[PDB]
């Protein structure tokens, strides 16, 4: 039995993301 | 097409289990050859070259068949071995060497099938050891000779020496005054295991010279290779010699380079086996012949996983032998070689799986024994590969759902926490937590070791409920809680952190700012890279001093100090984001915040990662300039054969120079603490009076011979700034030694 | 030159499934896989959080971004993250060494793709979840449990 509730991601806005280094 | 890809199938074909005997096999394909030969020149020619260059695994067969030809033709085989000799030249010019071995090799089996005259090789390996005799040239490359004239005798040798031994002695001689007068500085280094017991971890060419002086003391009576010519007796022994022109080795040039030295690796003995075959010593020949084979095989189908433990499960011998230890032992010096393995270390971990699914009745008790033996054998490991054996067997187990009898390393209990056992066993167990959860640890892991486990991994705010108001800014985390939940702008949380209490730059503000986000973004880490990039702005100008950057580092630390892991993901998304420079988080890891948490893996581990990501971008930034300069100079000569470009190659050259002035500021950096942090230590313990052999220094030291192994082939470039600045004359033996053994390495 | 033989390589290859999805015809598909960098990474269990993804595939080489699975409307993980990786090697060291390793006792399936946009983290299955899942019939405690089918 997983002992750990599954996460939740409802509101992870992700707008733009990119990697300036 | 049809031709040469049925030549090339007809060639590869021979070696591989068949129902008809070898001999038939060589003998049938030999008369297609010649059957064919007269329209096919050429590309049996380039075909043979290759099926000597990439299957040495197979290099006593292909040889037996090249006699079959010349034995049918000497013109054929005169112009086969003016192509090998030219393709040699060019492997030579080429700088890579381990074909060259690979070519001398097949010549001097070739020497065996009645080819060429043994005179003519004979002056070709008084050439080879001669060159020992050149000035001022590096070491590594009459190193690479020796062994290649060394390892080519395990072939040879008797027909050369019942040919020539006056002069093979006098070879022999000049190879003696040679080796007495070699440099072992870089052994240490190298070395998987400083101790001498049980087995010692002798440079190559010492043990492969023992090998050779063992042989030679046995009349050249070897007892594991292949020789299918044997049986070919008459055909061979009724063919015309063929002699070699006079070869000399191309001149040193500042541009060749050579392959660096390795230490044997040696762990294993045949009082290891008392049921299978008498295991070869360590000092015989056979030892080596078989480690080379298995290396071959695994080189020449590191592709495919399968395959390759296909080919190391059926790989034939003259005689029986142990050959799952062979097969372990090789791996395992894989593994562990310095500086870096010849793939990538989940290949071999794979590899193992699959060759234990292949033989699942013997093959894991070696692999379990295997494991015992090197824990057994920590007190002295490496760091490096203390740091590759961790990783390994953690994923490995992963596998077979952490099954291990912890129990029989109770020991560790007893001896200090800081013991390399212990340390070993406890970073085992976070790493396994690292592909579990930590209830699955616990349970797995028997009580008495409950005192190892890892902490629980889980978010640590200081400013909760229970937490007193006294602290400051407790009503201001309360403010971006709630805007937090309200889905706040970036001014809106301007605008709430303005009222903070400074005691350009707030740490209280910092605090309480990156507190609150972690927390909130604390359920998973898709949420803390959402939650960084979203407000990447607010760390960016917060964070402008380089000051910020390490509060921003510490702070972050205290939120998830029971949970490393994110440690590492979270500085690897802020150091791309560009939050934090990884200066920055050079200057964290030696901090006093991380003192106690100095020796764990992940701090290493993330110190190599920022490390990688650095030259990944250093690299990224050439290529495109590179590309872009191509391009420019395509579109230059195709309008001639009929300014802003030229700009942004300019603006994009002095990008280029400012990453790599970057890169090396980020190794000086790294250097320097280092050499400050050991200094420190040193004159401390020289006051105490104390022993300076404890497992911190260990663990620092070899650190620091692990940044040096990683990254040789970019410090080279920073080699003057390094030895003017930091490692001078003045500097401590004990740290020089390190800087000693990474110049004599590939010098 | 080089042996045919040698050089190939059955873990780095395209594999039969075609995006359903996908703006485009199948030939600018097969483009961009040819030197796409992100993986699908499937068989995960819905509890299985990211911390552990990531340890493992950076053990193959640095990572660059990952999208875990979430649901259509529940918003939760559904099995099913996407790697991307800051080079081809890694992403192909990954497939040759990653590609059936078992992760929490569960095979790890990992797949090229074409990409990542917006809208392309959200299982297509009309349940929220993966399609697969709401067509299987056999019992599974890390993902959930019956499929969608068999309760409804
Ligand atoms: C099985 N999948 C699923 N998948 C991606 O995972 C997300 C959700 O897909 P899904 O809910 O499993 O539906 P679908 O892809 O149609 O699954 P299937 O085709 O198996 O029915 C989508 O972005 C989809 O493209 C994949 N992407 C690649 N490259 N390879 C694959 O095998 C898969």
């Amino acid at each position: 039995g997983d002992p750990r509730a599954i996460v939740e991601y409802r509101d992870l806005d992700a707008p733009d993301d990119v990697d300036f280094f | 097409n049809e031709t040469e890809d049925h030549l090339e199938s007809l060639i590869c074909k021979v070696g591989e289990k068949s129902a008809c005997s070898l001999e038939s096999n060589l003998e049938g394909l030999a008369g297609v050859l010649e059957a064919d030969l007269p329209n096919y020149k050429s590309k049996i020619l380039r075909l043979l070259c290759t099926v000597a260059r990439l299957l040495p695994e197979k290099l006593t067969i292909y040889t037996t068949l090249v006699g079959l030809l010349n034995a049918r033709n000497y013109n054929f085989g005169g112009e086969f071995v003016e192509a090998m000799i030219r393709q040699l030249k060019e492997s030579l010019k080429a700088n890579n060497y381990n074909e060259a071995v690979y070519l001398v090799r097949f010549l001097s089996d070739l020497v065996n099938c009645h080819v060429i005259a043994a005179p003519s090789m004979v002056a070709m390996f008084e050439n080879f050891v001669s060159v020992t005799q050149e000035e001022d040239v590096p070491q590594v490359r009459r190193d690479w000779y020796v062994y290649a004239f060394l390892s080519s005798l395990p072939w040879v040798g008797k027909e050369l020496y019942e040919k020539k031994d006056a002069e093979m002695d006098r070879i022999f001689a000049n190879t003696e005054s040679y080796l007495k007068r070699r440099q072992k500085t870089h052994v240490p280094m190298l070395q998987v295991w400083t101790a001498d017991k049980p087995h010692p971890q002798e440079e190559y060419l010492d043990c492969l010279w023992a090998q050779i002086q063992k042989l030679k003391k046995d009349r050249w009576q070897e007892r594991h290779i292949l020789r299918p010519y044997l049986a070919f007796d008459s055909i061979l022994c009724e063919a015309l010699q063929h002699n070699l022109p006079p070869f000399t080795p191309p001149p040193h040039t500042e541009d060749s380079v050579y392959p660096m030295p390795r230490v044997i690796f040696r762990m294993f003995d045949y009082t290891d086996d008392p049921e299978g075959p008498v295991m070869p010593g360590s000092h015989s020949v056979e030892r080596f012949v078989i480690e080379e084979n298995l290396h071959c095989i695994i080189k020449s189908h590191w592709k495919e996983r399968k395959t390759c433990a296909a080919q190391l499960v059926s790989y034939p011998g003259k005689n029986k032998i142990p050959l799952n230890y062979h097969i372990v032992e090789v791996i395992f010096a894989e593994l562990f070689q310095l500086p870096a393995p010849p793939h990538i270390d989940v290949m071999y971990t794979t590899l193992l799986i699959e060759l234990c699914k292949l033989q699942p009745g013997s093959l894991p008790q070696v692999l379990a024994q295997a494991t015992e033996m090197l824990y057994m054998r920590l007190d002295t490991m490496n760091t490096t590969c203390v740091d590759r054996f961790i990783n390994w067997f953690s994923h490995h187990l992963s596998n077979f759902q952490f099954r291990w009898s912890w129990e029989d390393w109770s020991d560790c209990l007893s001896q200090d926490p800081e013991s390399p056992k212990p340390k070993f066993v406890r970073e085992v167990l976070e790493k396994c937590m690292r592909l579990s959860y930590h209830q699955r640890i616990l349970d797995i892991v028997p009580p008495t070791f409950s005192a190892l486990c890892p902490a629980n991994p889980t978010c640590i705010y200081k400013y909760g409920d229970e937490s007193s108001n006294s602290l400051p800014g407790h009503s201001v985390a309360l403010c971006l809680a709630v805007a937090f939940k309200s889905k706040a702008t970036n001014d809106e949380i301007f605008s709430i952190l303005k009222d903070v209490p400074n005691p350009s730059f707030n740490p209280l503000k910092i605090e309480v700012f990156v507190q609150t986000l972690l927390h909130l973004a604390a359920k998973s880490f898709s949420h803390s890279f959402s939650a960084l990039a979203k407000f990447h702005e607010v760390f960016k100008t917060l964070a402008e001093s380089d000051e910020g950057k390490l509060h921003v580092l510490r702070v972050m630390f205290e939120v998830w100090r029971n949970h490393p892991q994110m440690i590492a993901v979270l500085v690897d998304k802020m150091i791309r984001t560009q939050i934090v420079d990884c200066a920055a988080v050079a200057n964290w890891i030696f901090s006093s915040e991380l003192s106690r948490d100095f020796t764990r893996l992940f701090v290493w581990e993330i110190l190599h990662s920022t490390i990688r990501k650095m030259n990944k971008h250093v690299l990224k930034i050439q290529k495109e300039l590179e590309e872009a300069k191509e391009k420019l100079a395509r579109q230059h000569k195709r309008r001639s054969d009929d300014g802003v470009l030229e700009e942004q190659i300019e603006r994009l050259q002095e990008k280029v120079e400012s990453a790599q002035s970057e890169q090396k500021n980020l190794f000086l950096v790294i250097f320097q603490r280092f050499i400050m942090i050991l200094t420190e230590h040193l004159v401390r313990c020289e006051t105490d009076g104390t022993s300076v052999l404890t497992p911190w220094y260990k663990n620092c030291i070899e650190r620091l011979q692990q940044i040096f192994l990683q990254h040789h082939q970019i410090i080279q470039q920073y080699m003057v700034t390094l030895e003017n600045l930091l490692f001078t004359a003045e500097l401590d033996p004990h740290i020089l030694a390190v800087f000693q053994q990474f110049c004599a390495l590939q010098a | 030159g080089l042996l045919k033989a040698l050089r190939s390589d059955s873990y780095v290859e395209l594999s039969q499934y075609r995006d359903q999805h996908f703006r485009g015809d199948n030939e600018e598909q097969e483009k961009l896989l040819k030197k796409s960098c992100t993986l699908y990474v499937g068989n995960l269990s819905f509890y299985t959080t990211e911390e552990q993804i990531y340890e493992l595939f950076s053990k193959s080489g640095d990572i660059k971004k990952i999208i875990m699975g979430l649901d259509k409307m529940k918003k939760t993980a559904c099995g099913f993250c996407f790697v991307e990786y800051y080079s081809r090697a890694d992403a192909e060291n990954a497939m040759r060494y990653i590609n059936g390793t078992r992760l929490d006792d569960r095979i790890i399936r990992t797949d090229w793709d074409a990409g990542f946009k917006e809208g392309r983290q959200y299982g297509r299955g009309r349940s929220g979840g993966q399609v697969r899942d709401e067509y299987r019939q056999d019992y599974d405690a890390g993902r959930g449990g019956y499929g969608k089918l068999a309760q409804n």
